[PDB]
RNA sequence: GCUACCUAAGAACAGCUAAAAGAGCACACCCGUCUAUGUAGCAAAAUAGUGGGAAGAUUUAUAGGUAGAGGCGACAAACCUA
RNA sequence: GCUAAACCUAGCCCCAAACCCCACCUUACUACCAGACAACCUUAGCCAAACCAUUUACCCAAAUAAAGUAUAGGCGAUA
């Protein structure tokens, strides 16, 4: 019955962790920061 | 109590930085960084003039810098207009007086039985049924496709009739032709911009219906008012307008007499179809506006009673329901209240079939109805059939 | 849930993979009704010169000689090229000389440049 | 013609085909403008020619005959590119001063980094521009603490880098 | 100085400026009163913001000097 | 991106009975009454049969919204990525 | 006798010194139309006080010393 939380949409994926959003708050621009500062090579989703 | 909240409203400006208002010194602004940063202050941008120029980023001057802006407000009547008292408003209009019925000088072209067609009924039939039920692979076609199908269709079955009556040569249908008349009513100018489809020219004018004693005894009869509403009442009140009188075509045009105007209400929706009665209106306007436009290309933009009425017929229908119309212009003074009025002969709600099944209706495993038109009305297609042969 | 593989046209929902591409150029614009209309300037010509009697190849011969590579300057342009003239006629405005104040004005405006290549 | 993509058929399955040297910048600094202009095309040819051979040859499994034809025929158009780039760049600086080619500036990012920002071409001002404008090209002050931390990390790479190196030098000192 | 303080009455001008003299400063460093670092930044790259010199010019001038020390020597 | 509720704009609902129905029987579909199996399982809640609803207060795809002392809740302290 | 077992530098730690082409904010890495929203605002609590309720050290701009002194403090933990 469970598990399978993670119905994927490409549309929803950007729209809620996409570049445009982290950048659109100064909380998310720290995220991406954060992320910079790790060395992740991946900074959005 | 003012439509449009205030959050929906264009959100003010924020206010000017106090450095501005400081007469002595220049303000230090991010013009020069070519881009915001919040701790500066805002540039006051002049405002840019190559924008509103490049024909895909254009924006149209004022409406009064228009070359046609006139401070007199015409009133049109263009094919999306409903007039809200229909025909009455109509006739008040154009000044004309209504009859009931078809006239008889065209009624009497087919009460001979060589003018009806040969397997009349059988023809109309498969016309009707190719046009409901087998246009296309979809099981009930959109009056959007029946009704232009049925139109046509009846107009090819009329034109048969060149068998019997060589006349029938002489004339075209044609389509997207577009009139406009202008004329005055009480200082109230009203122009119609009639776009339809499917005019019937003629290398023929029609013979006129009404004989002068007729058209003389219109004088008695009171052009009915209604009140409060006024008879401007739905028409497009417009300042950009053209007074010019466009028959629709170049000159030299052959056929270029109108003989009949096929107005038909396709729409699928019943709102955006038009009530019979002002589809009526709709009728009466646009063979008015077109018999006027012909009266001022031929005797001249003079206000006066024609001593050669001009008649102009139409059709309008819904595919279903049929209205047929005779509209005879035997005056331009349209001004005055008095004097001889234009005078239409008007049949109304003539259906060609009370209801089509596309779907045989079975109750309790029993066809009760077949496929098919029922209840089928061959004395409209005869009047459709006499509006087509008059003339001929 | 892929965050490392390029993000491509190839990915998203119909409307997506429609407005993403893959770096050509815009020829025109689209109208009404999604009809295209190609704008013929805004093709690249290919301005191909005519190769007959050409005498230079791909490659050269083993036997030419080395030489010493000599990036040409601002300043030996100058003196190759205007020094001359400039001395001829200083011995006897300088848009004589070839000077422009101004790109504005030319097709082929060397800043900002306007030109492919 | 679709011939000129494939080499003489007398060096098909020829196992070495015979080529001359790269053009040299230097040697392609003495030639006209014009001639560089055929010269690219001429060049342009011989590298579709090779491309062709090298792709086929990967098709066939087989090796490519003189495979360094193609790394000659690059670095001659590399260097006829660098010839036209010099004349060009010198041109500009004549007539401009500019020694850039595409307008840019100097602007701080969202992130607090400098960046070189190379401009784009639009037909309506930037103050107009809406998609321009949401673009941040400065940072604000929370951005400040991650600065410091990105100059620390650079700084403890390098600290490392160079004790690295000079314990390296002297276990080679003590080897020798 | 400004005659734009009450333009056409001089004398009140100069009252006011009298009135006010004690606090006159030079204009160079009136113009960078009050002013915030990010402003004062700003000011500073508009004043030495100047467009490149063409080389030609330089090259020009540079070469008519020489042309003019050869002719005197 | 589960789930709860909501917003926008969609879609589905055989056949029979009945006749404009939060109607009846019963597919698709939704659910989960009872039994059995399974119990590191096929499954971190499934399977088989049985059963309830099945033109509605229905089910459902898409996009959006409400965020932690907060949300949401036809209140089970239920649900808000096992 | 299998599985294994062993190895030494890859680098790292602490100091010192020294101040360190093109694309991409729209669905980032997307050549190319009407902007305007543009930032600033005491930390709290864990914890100690054997509960807890006032209270309970925390990049300071010369180390040492004055001195854990003067002071503060449910005059107590402590500061
Ligand atoms: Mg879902
Ligand atoms: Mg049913
Ligand atoms: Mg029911
Ligand atoms: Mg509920
Ligand atoms: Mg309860
Ligand atoms: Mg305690």
């Amino acid at each position: 019955a469970r598990g399978n939380e993670y119905q994927p949409s490409n549309i929803k994926r950007k729209n809620k962790h996409g570049w445009v959003r982290r950048l659109s708050t100064p909380a998310g621009v720290q995220v991406i920061l954060r992320r910079m500062l790790k060395g992740r090579k991946s900074l959005s989703h | 109590y003012e439509w449009g909240v205030r959050s929906t409203r264009k959100s003010e400006p924020p206010p000017l930085d106090r450095v501005y208002e400081i007469p002595g010194l220049e303000p230090i602004t991010f013009a020069g960084k070519m881009h915001f940063v919040p701790w500066l202050a805002r540039p006051i941008f002049p405002p840019w003039d190559r924008g509103y120029k490049d024909p895909r980023f254009y924006r149209s001057p004022p409406l009064h810098e228009h070359p046609l802006y006139k401070d007199q407000a015409c009133y049109i009547f263009h094919h999306r207009c409903r007039l809200l008292e229909g025909v009455k408003q109509a006739l008040w209009l154009t000044k004309t007086k209504l009859i009931e019925g078809l006239p008889e000088k065209v009624l009497s072209l087919v009460d001979d039985p060589r003018n009806h067609i040969e397997n009349q009924d059988e023809c109309v039939l498969n016309v009707i049924s190719h046009a409901r039920l087998w246009q296309t692979t979809e099981e009930i076609p959109k009056r959007e496709t029946y009704c232009p199908v049925i139109v046509d269709n009846l107009i090819q079955l009329c034109k048969s009739q060149i068998l019997k009556h060589p006349s029938l040569a002489r004339r075209i249908c044609v389509q997207n032709s577009t009139f406009s008349a202008t004329w005055n009513r009480e200082s109230l100018l009203l122009q119609v911009r009639g776009s339809g489809g499917a005019r019937l020219s003629t290398k023929d004018p029609l013979p006129t219906i009404a004989s002068r004693e007729e058209i003389e005894a219109t004088k008695n009869h009171v052009l009915e008012t209604f009140y409060p509403i006024s008879p401007i009442i739905d028409l497009h009140e417009c300042n950009i307008y053209d007074v010019k009188n466009d028959t629709g075509f170049q000159e030299g045009y052959p056929y270029p007499y109108p003989h009949t105007l096929y107005l038909l209400d396709k729409a699928n929706l019943r709102p955006h179809r038009l009530q019979p009665d002002q589809l009526r209106a709709k009728m009466i306007l646009f063979a008015f506006g077109s018999a006027l436009a012909q009266a001022r290309l031929l005797y001249g933009n003079d206000a006066k009673v024609l001593e050669q009425p001009v008649v102009v017929q139409s059709v309008g229908t819904d595919g279903r329901v049929f209205h047929f119309l005779v509209f005879q212009l035997n005056t331009t003074d349209l001004d005055c209240n008095e004097g001889v009025k234009n005078l239409a002969w008007v049949d109304s709600d003539q259906l060609l079939y009370q209801h089509f099944w596309c779907l045989p209706v079975i109750k309790k495993r029993v066809v009760v109805e077949p496929v098919g038109p029922v209840g089928f009305k061959p004395e409209t297609f005869r009047k459709f059939l006499a509006l087509y042969l008059h003339g001929a | 849930a892929d965050r490392m593989s390029k993000w491509t046209s190839k990915r998203g929902p119909r409307s997506f993979r429609g407005r993403k591409g893959r770096g050509a150029k815009g020829i025109g614009f689209l109208t009404s009704g999604w009809r295209f209309v190609q704008i013929k300037e805004m093709v690249p010509e290919f301005v191909v010169p005519d190769l007959t009697g050409f005498k230079l190849k791909p490659y050269v011969s083993y036997l030419a000689p080395e030489s010493e590579e000599t990036p040409l300057t601002a300043a030996q342009l100058f003196s190759e090229a205007v020094a001359p003239a400039i001395e001829k006629d200083f011995k006897d405005n300088l848009e004589k000389y070839g000077f422009e104040p101004t790109q504005e004005g030319k097709l082929f405006q060397l800043y900002p440049r306007n030109f492919l290549r | 013609g679709l011939e000129e993509f494939f080499d003489d058929p007398k060096n098909w399955g020829q196992e070495k085909v015979k080529s001359g040297a790269a053009w040299t910048c230097q040697q392609l600094r003495n030639k006209s403008n014009e001639d560089l202009h055929k010269l690219w095309y001429v060049l342009l040819k011989e590298r579709n020619m090779l491309l062709t051979l090298e792709q086929e040859a990967k098709r066939q499994r087989l090796p490519m005959p003189s495979p360094e034809r193609l790394d000659k025929v690059v670095d001659s158009m590399d260097a006829l590119d660098k010839v036209v780039q010099e004349r060009e760049d010198a041109l500009r600086l004549l007539q401009t001063g500019q020694e850039r080619a595409r307008p840019g500036a100097w602007r701080r990012d969202i992130f607090g980094r400098i960046i070189w920002h190379k401009f784009k071409q639009w037909v309506i001002p930037w103050h107009l521009n809406k998609r321009y404008n949401r673009k941040r090209f400065f940072a604000l002050p929370y951005v400040d603490h991650f600065l410091r931390l990105e100059r620390e990390k650079r700084a403890r790479i390098k600290a490392r880098k160079e004790n690295l190196e000079r314990k390296k030098a002297k276990i080679l000192l003590k080897k020798f | 100085q400004d005659p734009q303080l009450h333009p056409e009455d001089p004398e009140r001008r100069a009252a006011i400026y009298d009135k006010y003299k004690e606090f006159a400063i030079p204009e160079e460093e009136a113009e960078w009163v009050g002013l915030t670092l990010e402003e004062a930044i700003e000011k500073q790259r508009l004043l030495e913001e100047k467009d490149p010199v063409p080389l030609f010019k330089i090259y020009v001038a540079e070469l008519i000097q020489q042309l003019q020390q050869q002719a005197l020597s």
